[PDB]
């Protein structure tokens, strides 16, 4: 409820460049700034002889609001004269963009190369890692296991997610006849074992899934990924979505972060509902475990009378100590809205003590401009009803606006004590930023005719020292005791806070709590 | 009250619903009863659009060489206006589905087994619905096959484009529409397109230009089971899954999500498609179910089907047990608590209920 709507930060880009397909924050542990990593997988770079390679852009937050991108500045490499090795054109560089400290992992899933043995084209997939002044290329699927039987059509880098111990996890849903694969390698191994002359690098700590039987064919394992603890130790585990899991029902696999064994499995309910289009692991009830959030944007809910209407569905599973899960589903609101498309955790949006989540419908609302829903969790699960509605503001141009398809939260850019949210609308190639306004809680009073009206307030994070209220019966310090006055059937009073004076330099107007009343 | 305001008799041989435009008028917080009478007219015109999938189905092309004549000889015994159409599909001619590796595989995708093949195409409309059954034969002889790397194919794109394109396919406004769907592989359902770089959702508009190809194959994603269902009922199209024995159970579960669909066990070479389609006619017109458009939000209607022999089935809106054509009736209630159309699935005739609150 605390997200600002009046004055959001906007971020444009090249026309039709899919600016906003991937959005992520850039917090460095080397400076005192916080930038915005936004990917444009259909932009045109200055690489000679490459068309629509794509790029990742850094966008300033406290500046003239400019945006500037250099993971690579070279054309196709040559394997022997008169024939090239790789083809980075239309490679979709920017489909995935992650960050952790000074690390930027940007991947191009539709990257093709000529395997050394034959003369062919295989979407193995490519990635790039930047730890500061050292940028390296990471292509785990560009190995000698070739063709669709191996990792030739791997599409590596389709989905990525960092690990708390720097064990980046890669999902390529086309490896081994599209059964899917997941690959995890250390950041230390990636930078250390990097050459511009060795195409296939075996590393040493390679955690990769192996081929299965033909029953699990065309399952697309690696569509989405997430990191979270599910075995009990300190090592994060890999959660991946398998939308076509052998009956198109959809399954979600949770592996291990150490030896990568099958820990837990979920299964879908409706066929062709894409149970596993997007996953997100966080804590929604503050039990120090990790919950799971599987999106099914194509789920067809049975309507009131007898009809089936596609509204989408997100499954909420709560981890328990014994390992079992408590599952609860919340269905979409609009029809053909793709609710359950980008589930982005937000952390403590209002600092109530429990983390909150954001679920977006990219093609629902007014003129199908996209709407982002905000949910706040309690120590019972999470609230079924939404806490805030966010709406697009740019009408579709040729392409649907697709507002909310890409999102990223749980990061404070203002350093104001509350995290923030970034929303990417690549159809209208726009990126937006919403700042969580500070939250105040007020406890009221009002205990010949003798009446005495009391009030006090407090909050978290950056907040002005004194708040000017306005009370009428028919200056209070933030953190002080009960201040009031006494002056000499129903008696009515209200407190209307003066937001304008309680603002800050940019303005960031504070907001009152949700359950608190104002009339007594 | 409920004024009939319009009523014509149930036609004898090829009007199906008896009351055409009722005149509801409700005082707030009340409910009255309607009337309906379905009539599956015998010898109603039929149009069959044979949507075929062509490399493992190259023997099917030879085994259905003379199909229009065999169709006519065994379909005019139950109808007098039969039209046949032909359309084909393989998959989208985009990167992670087609053989672009050898420089000569764009023109000849089968340059691995030492044969010839057509370049892969998304959807091809070949023959419009014509009453001449010999044109089906002479156009199906000029068909060859292509090859796709993946196992699933672009079947749903073909079904969608056949449904929404109306001038190109020539579905009659007054006819019994049959759509055949023959394949031996799985299907690339909606959202199976960002692997190919396609993230623009299907709009439903039909893009088969004058070149008879789906021009938005490499630009738009596959349709879903909701967009297809929304358009298969708008144009009153019946879909038959003439699939093989390894995909029957898969396509049966898709079938039990869309109203008006059935499956058939298509042989290895499509050597029993005539009997399959004939039996699919007696399985499509043997079920009568009612569906509603534009129902007011402040209205709730119940459905008491009265079928077979004076039954009182309390709640069902559909009836089973019809052979060719029968006169069945469903009573209706409608509560207001303070134009909506009733029509059967697969037909254009409807009871346009006029509601005026007083």
């Amino acid at each position: 409820f605390n997200l600002d709507v009046d004055s959001p930060a906007e971020y444009s880009g090249p026309e039709g460049s899919y600016f906003g397909f991937a959005v992520d924050f850039f917090v460095p542990s080397a400076s005192s700034r916080m930038f915005l990593l936004v990917g444009a997988p259909k932009a045109n770079t200055t690489q000679p002889g490459i068309v629509e390679g794509g790029q990742v852009l850094k966008c300033d937050w406290s500046s003239t609001r400019r945006c500037q991108p250099e993971f690579d500045a070279t054309g196709n490499r040559d394997y022997a004269k008169d024939d090239p090795l790789e083809f980075k054109s239309h490679q979709w560089f920017g489909a995935s963009v992650r960050s952790k400290q000074d690390k930027i992992l940007a991947c191009a899933p539709l990257y093709h190369w000529r395997t050394e043995m034959k003369q062919e084209r295989e979407p193995v997939g490519t990635c790039f890692l930047q730890d500061g002044t050292k940028t390296v290329e990471y292509a785990p699927c560009r190995s000698q296991d070739i063709d669709a039987d191996g990792q030739g059509f791997c599409q590596g880098g389709f989905s990525i997610d960092f690990t708390k111990a720097d064990r980046v996890l890669l999902g390529g849903p086309g490896s081994f006849y599209w059964q899917g694969q997941l690959i995890s390698d250390q950041v230390a191994e990636i930078v250390s074992k990097y050459d511009p002359n060795v195409y296939s690098i075996k590393y040493n700590n390679q955690l990769a899934t192996r081929t299965a039987q033909a029953i699990f064919d065309d399952s697309y394992l690696g569509y989405s990924v997430a990191v979270g603890d599910f075995n009990g130790d300190g090592i994060d585990d890999f959660v991946s979505g398998v939308p076509r899991a052998a009956r198109t029902l959809g399954m979600v696999y949770i592996y291990d972060g150490k030896n990568m064994s099958s820990l837990y499995n979920f299964t879908g309910e409706q066929m062709a509902a894409y149970f596993g289009f997007s996953v997100a692991a966080t804590d929604i009830n503050g039990d120090d475990y990790a919950d799971v959030f599987i999106g099914a944007p194509l789920f067809m809910d049975r309507g009131s009378d007898g009809k089936l209407q596609e509204v989408g569905q997100v499954s909420v599973s709560l981890q328990r100590a014994s390992g079992d899960f408590q599952t609860t589903k919340l269905n979409g609101f609009e029809v053909f809205a793709r609710f359950g498309s980008a589930i982005a955790p937000l952390g403590d949006l209002d600092q109530d003590g429990f983390n909150d989540i954001a679920i977006a419908a990219p093609y629902g609302g007014e003129d199908k401009k996209g709407i982002v829903y905000i949910f706040n969790g309690r120590s019972t699960g999470l609230n079924a009803v939404p806490s805030q509605i966010l709406e697009g503001q740019w009408a579709a141009r040729s392409m649907p606006p697709s507002f909310g398809y890409s999102m990223k939260g749980a990061t404070d850019i203002d350093k104001n004590g509350y995290p923030d949210l970034i929303v990417g609308a690549f159809g209208v190639d726009r990126a937006i930023l919403y700042r969580a306004r500070p939250v105040i809680t007020v406890n009221a009073g009002l205990e010949c005719f003798n009446v005495r009206f009391c009030l006090k307030a407090d909050g978290k994070g950056v907040l002005p020292r004194k708040l000017n209220f306005q009370v009428e019966l028919l200056t209070i310090s933030r953190g002080g005791l009960m201040q009031c006055e006494e002056l000499i059937i129903t008696i009515f009073m209200e407190y209307r806070l003066d937001y304008r004076t309680a603002a800050d330099t940019t303005g960031l107007q504070p907001i009152l709590n949700q359950f608190t009343p104002a009339n007594i | 009250e409920a004024r009939v305001l319009e009523d014509r008799p149930l036609s004898d041989k090829g009007t199906q619903v008896s009351p055409q435009r009722i005149a509801l008028r409700l005082r707030p917080d009340d409910s009255k009863n309607f009337s309906i009478q379905v009539r599956q007219v015998e010898d109603y015109p039929v149009d069959i659009y044979y949507l075929m999938d062509l490399y493992s189905m190259k023997d099917d092309l030879w085994s259905i060489q003379n199909l229009g004549t065999k169709l006519a000889t065994q379909m005019r015994k139950l109808t007098s206006n039969l039209r046949i159409g032909f359309g084909a599909f393989v998959d989208k001619p985009v990167s992670p589905y087609m053989y672009i590796s050898p420089p000569e595989a764009l023109e000849n995708p089968c340059y691995d087994m030492k044969t010839t093949c057509l370049p892969m195409f998304g959807y091809k409309h070949v023959l419009t619905l014509t009453d001449q059954v010999t044109r089906f034969n002479e156009e199906v002889k000029k068909q060859s096959v292509s090859r796709n790397r993946d196992a699933p194919e672009g079947g749903f794109d073909a079904i969608m484009q056949a449904t929404v394109c109306d001038e190109k396919i020539g579905w009659r406004n007054d006819a019994s529409h049959l759509l055949v769907f023959t394949t031996d592989a799985k299907t690339h359902i909606a959202l199976d397109g960002r692997l190919a770089g396609i993230v623009q959702p299907n709009d439903g508009q039909c893009h088969v230009g004058s070149d008879n190809h789906y021009s938005a194959s490499t630009t738009m994603d596959y349709p879903s089971l909701g967009l297809m269902t929304e358009k298969l009922s708008q144009k009153n199209i019946n879909l038959i899954f003439a699939v093989t024995e390894n995909v029957v159970n898969l396509y049966q579960n898709y079938s039990e999500l869309i109203p008006g669909t059935t499956v058939g066990v298509l042989s290895m070479d499509s050597s029993n498609v005539l009997q399959l389609i004939v039996d699919a006619y007696g399985k499509i017109r043997s079920k009568v179910e009612l569906e509603v458009r534009d129902l007011p939000e402040e209205l709730s209607l119940s459905f008491n089907a009265t079928c077979l022999n004076n039954e009182v089935i309390p709640g069902l809106k559909s009836c089973m047990g019809l052979k060719i054509g029968d006169t069945v009736s469903f009573s209706i209630e409608a509560k207001v608590r303070g134009s909506f159309t009733i029509k059967p699935v697969g037909f254009k005739d409807s009871l346009i209920v006029q509601v005026t609150f007083d």
